[PDB]
């Protein structure tokens, strides 16, 4: 005699609630994070080049602290200050010593 | 429509059908993959399109300074509040989209469909149509690969749906 | 601590991966980072909307 | 099959776009996509949905489509940027994958032009082995279109076999190597071979020639 | 990235069959369906055959259609290709290759991603012609300078030429074959040198035929 | 649609109907509660969220010191300028949203009525149908309930619709 | 629709008839008219509405400083990025809603045509009719002008369309 | 008999591409640029107050 | 150089026009100019999609 013929779209027993303009929370079918929130907790030493200063500050490796001999010489893209640092040479200061510290850097 | 259907694995969009050879159910190709098109450009468009910042100001500081100190606080966090903001406005706003350009999908292939039964067939409202002729599954694929001819079964659906 | 790994934005809490265009971890960036936000979550829908059976 | 032209053309930094015409059975129906080729290796994929571009590829390939015409444009074209390139779609009616004819790109190369002209003798062991081969080349010249004039004691041949390979990646040199190859009879028969250039890049047809010694 | 070994090229009869596979490694295998394409020396690009995820759907072209069998194994990570009764027209380079299909090809878990998941193998060689495959005829070519060394009389194709274990990198080139009335290949590899180098540092070639078992070294200088 | 009716004063949308009973006039509930959920999310993200911000730079100078007051007005107008822009943006984007549901509420319940009428009635292109049978204010309220049944009235539509 | 119609130069949208006394084509003046009139208004907020800036801080350095140097080149960073961010986003949604009203604009006139040959036609799905009398040029002016009457050619197409 | 009514809109043999959200490419009749990237070289005189 | 014409928007390239919105010939402008982006063209749709025949 006749038949039926329906139209219709799948759907998923778990989903996931993302936030429209409409709704403030509306639930799909799968999504996915874009803020990344999650490290591993080191530091990768590549692609770009790498100097743990660990016991010297910048300014200490410049002046030529003793424990800081390591350092002549070197080139660096970043450089990881640690609080673990100290100096043990003569006592000094250094005003402006933050802009000395950037533009060495 | 009422709900969705949870036996579908190989599409997003599709028809079930009710004749007198039994109840099936397959997907349409073209809608899901139009679809899916749209949502992995938008994924193109975000995912993996980062810029290169190395050198900027100091944001964490040990000393109490004063005026200079107060200066770089207010602007990284007046960038870090706007682009906050822009961040939440582009999610909405791209979710929004994906959920539009979904249900404009549907409506498409539904649409699609109702104009090849011209007067064959009626629109029952719950996004099934009426059939108003024997139509076995040879029809039914007919219907769904766009080759259904309305003349062919348009006499018999006319008497069945008007005596 | 240093690590033998690679990772094109580095922050003080460690390298992140870079595809997110967001992140949270931390302010301090060095590289091709994402943008900090202060939300710690959000999500893009990858999908149509869900009305189960 | 569809439809590219043959050949594409322009000038470091021109933003050239190549064009892909089909039917509605693949491409008003299907995305494109787009493979660039560089010579003699394996095709890479450059565009992909129409104006997709994969982790690998830079902002400057851009794509589109409309109806049954896809488009594939180069907005910052470089020396590194001569190679083929490939339009493809998936048709429905014959349910596979159809690919475009090819696209050869050139770029603006400075008539510079000077062929570096060399004629090689045929060496010992060839002849021990009764063959002898006479080669002329030139290098670092433009563009593809040259000839080349035979002459065996001033008198021509037929059926001399060269071929052109594609441009530099960076000096945008072309080169041929034109050999003739015959066996001892025909070759102490006569002492002075030579090889006449006829190229758009200097006044008129040089000549070159060593001579049986 | 991809790591693919490919296998099966060579010379084979006319009216012959041919069979090829490629192995990968580095990713889920399980879920991408492949392509073989197909390239005939000169130019042109032609697609041969398409195998889903899970062998559920396979497509040749009308060319070869009838002749010729794509199929996989997901346990050994292979995509291989048979096809039968071979002619001129079937002499090419044949890709194994991961290209852009419709989204069923693929599986459920790669429908949607901001990557697009692609590679192309390198080319597998397989000639259609008469036997006897010979090894090659090295000879030097001597005399701003140029030299270089020439190949003729080979079969099949698949030749490389490097220069003095691979040290001579800049201004070589190397011609592209051409066929004559015989079976016989020819290759010329020329290099420009100044003038002035005639006797600082002479330079050799070496030629690897692969279908041979033959590494032929020759040195080029002036009497 | 042609206008508004000012005598609605129990709802948004509604209807209006004339059969041999007279003329009456009647809202929808679910529609217009389902507008007013939506406006009600929109006040109830924007109104009442408002961060603390305690300690700032300085904006406004009675000396002339240059370098440091110069940037510090360059970074509170770009802030200003930038956060003004986003207000309006934003503003615009939510007045659009709110026509926009409005407006598909509308189409959505005159939809949903065109369906239920399947072929006892025609649609006269005004914002209005014409039903083509006796329809008295029981059979109106079954209609809008949602209990009407096209097969009672069938029949008879489809002679004083064809003949 | 199918594809776009190049001759058309008196307007953007418009009709292509054949019947009895041949093929014609004319355009909508009221649907370009609107279009026209929102891409103009469109125009007017964006071109023409630049405001002042006169006095800033310095953005190129021939010298090292060190800390103001940075925090300068900081914020004019900052500003550039976030204002480049605002102008792509406002471009891409400004083509996106020019896109949708012409869309928009070529369906409400679809739409409208629909209403107004009730039953004397029907809906072949490529964006054409077929109307089932004999319809002159002058029965066509009377659609597209808007005073069309169904009732004066009901009854001739309800017979070729049902018998 | 009967007759056919079709409903069109224009186009153009050489449009020019846009970006939309749905589109990174699309191709429309006309559009405008929107981006200064040109200027003459020279400095006008007018209306401000200049001192070389 | 100093010319003699009229225009309220003056970059060290040269004075440019005040109608666009944006503009990325200078970050360094004086008077009523369009904004600096980093975007080299930014085209705004004045028409409908275009299906050619
Ligand atoms: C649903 O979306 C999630 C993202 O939240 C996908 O999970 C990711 O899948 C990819 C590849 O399968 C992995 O590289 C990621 O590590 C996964 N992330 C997480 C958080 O699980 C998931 O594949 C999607 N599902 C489908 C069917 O597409
Ligand atoms: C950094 O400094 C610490 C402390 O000064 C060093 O740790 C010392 O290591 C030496 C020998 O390895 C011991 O004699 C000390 O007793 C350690 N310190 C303490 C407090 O116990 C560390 O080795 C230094 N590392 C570098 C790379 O400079
Ligand atoms: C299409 O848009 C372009 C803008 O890109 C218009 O070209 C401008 O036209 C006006 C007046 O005709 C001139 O003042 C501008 O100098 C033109 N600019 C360019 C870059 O050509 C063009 O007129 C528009 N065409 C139509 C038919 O409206």
């Amino acid at each position: 005699p006749g038949a039926t013929l329906c139209l219709g779209h799948h759907a998923v027993p778990n989903g996931t609630i993302v936030k429209t303009i409409t709704n403030d929370q509306i639930e799909v079918t799968n999504a996915t994070e874009l803020v990344q929130n999650s490290s591993i907790g080191e530091i990768c030493d590549s692609p770009h080049q790498i100097l743990d200063g660990e016991n010297c500050t910048l300014i200490d490796a410049l002046l030529g602290d003793p424990q800081c001999d390591g350092f002549q010489n070197k080139k660096w893209d970043l450089f990881v200050e640690r609080s673990k640092a100290y100096s043990n040479c003569y006592p000094y200061d250094v005003p402006d010593y933050a802009s000395l510290r950037s533009l060495v850097a | 429509i009422e709900n969705g259907w949870e036996g579908m694995v190989d599409g997003w969009y599709g028809f079930r059908h009710q004749n007198s050879e039994g109840r099936g159910q397959a997907a349409d190709l073209k809608s899901t993959q139009a679809a899916i098109d749209q949502i992995n450009g938008k994924l193109n468009r975000l995912i993996g399109k980062t810029n290169e910042k190395f050198h900027q100001i100091e944001k964490e500081f040990s000393e109490v300074e004063g005026r200079i100190q107060d200066l770089e606080k207010y602007v990284e966090d007046t960038k870090i509040d706007l682009w906050s903001y822009n961040a939440e406005l582009l999610v909405a706003l791209e979710n929004q989209h994906t959920i539009d350009l979904t249900d404009s999908e549907m409506n498409k292939l539904f649409e699609k469909t109702k104009k090849q039964l011209r007067e064959n067939a009626e629109d029952m409202g719950n996004g099934c149509f009426k059939i108003y002729h024997k139509c076995d599954n040879a029809c039914i694929g007919s219907i769904r690969n766009g080759t259904y001819d309305h003349d062919v079964y348009r006499d018999e659906a006319l008497n069945n749906r008007f005596q | 601590p240093i690590g033998k790994c690679n990772s094109e934005c580095i922050t003080p809490n460690g390298s992140i991966p870079n595809d997110k265009p967001f992140q949270n971890v931390n302010r301090i960036t060095y590289g091709a980072c994402p943008r900090y936000v202060k939300q710690s979550t959000l999500k893009l829908a990858t999908g149509m909307r869900n009305v189960p059976e | 099959m569809l439809t590219q032209p043959p050949s594409a053309s322009g000038t470091p930094g021109q933003r050239v776009t190549i064009s892909c015409s089909g039917s509605s059975s693949n491409i008003g129906g299907n995305t494109v996509h787009w493979f660039q080729q560089l010579p003699g290796t394996a095709p890479k994929l450059l565009i992909y949905t129409n104006s997709l571009r994969p982790s690998g590829v830079p902002d400057r390939f851009s794509g589109s489509k409309s109806g049954t015409s896809a488009s594939l444009a180069i907005s910052g074209l470089q020396s590194e940027d001569e190679a083929d390139y490939y339009c493809a779609a998936w048709d429905n009616s014959l349910n596979g994958q159809v690919f475009g004819g090819g696209t050869k790109l050139t770029v603006l190369g400075q008539p510079k032009a000077a062929p570096s002209v060399t004629l090689f003798p045929p060496s010992s062991e060839e002849l021990q082995a009764n063959k002898a081969t006479l080669v002329c080349l030139i290098s670092d010249f433009y563009p593809g279109a040259v000839t080349v004039a035979w002459k065996a004691d001033s008198s021509p041949v037929k059926a001399g076999v060269e071929t052109t390979t594609p441009s530099k990646q960076s000096n945008n040199k072309y080169a041929a190597s034109s050999y003739l190859s015959l066996t001892p009879e025909q070759w102490k028969s006569h002492r002075s071979y030579s090889c006449q250039v006829t190229h758009e890049g200097s006044t008129v047809e040089k000549t070159v020639a060593p001579t049986e010694c | 990235q991809v790591q693919l070994l490919e296998s099966g090229g060579g010379v084979v009869q006319p009216g012959r069959s041919l069979r090829l596979s490629c192995a990968a490694s580095g990713f889920t295998f399980s879920n991408y369906g492949m392509h073989w394409v197909r390239q005939a020396p000169g130019k042109g690009l032609e697609w041969v055959a398409i195998i889903s995820f899970d062998g559920s759907k396979k497509y040749y072209a009308n060319s070869v259609k009838g002749r010729s069998t794509i199929s996989r194994d997901n346990s050994k990570n292979t995509l291989s290709l048979q096809m039968n009764s071979l002619g001129p027209e079937d002499t090419a380079l044949y890709y194994c290759a991961k290209l852009p299909s419709p989204y069923y090809f693929d599986s459920r878990f790669v429908w949607v991603a901001a990557s697009a998941f692609h590679f192309w193998g390198q080319g597998i060689l397989v000639t259609v012609s008469s036997a006897s495959t010979k090894g090659p005829s090295v000879f030097p070519l001597a005399p701003t300078a140029a030299l270089g060394c020439l190949v003729k009389d080979y079969f099949p194709e698949p030749v490389t030429v490097s220069w003095n274990s691979g040290a001579l990198t800049s201004g070589v080139h190397t011609f592209p074959a051409v066929l004559q009335s015989s079976g016989l290949y020819s290759l010329s590899s020329v290099v420009t040198v100044p003038s002035s180098s005639l006797g600082t540092q002479t330079y050799i070639c070496n030629v690897n035929h692969k279908p041979s078992n033959t590494k032929v070294d020759k040195r080029v200088e002036p009497k």
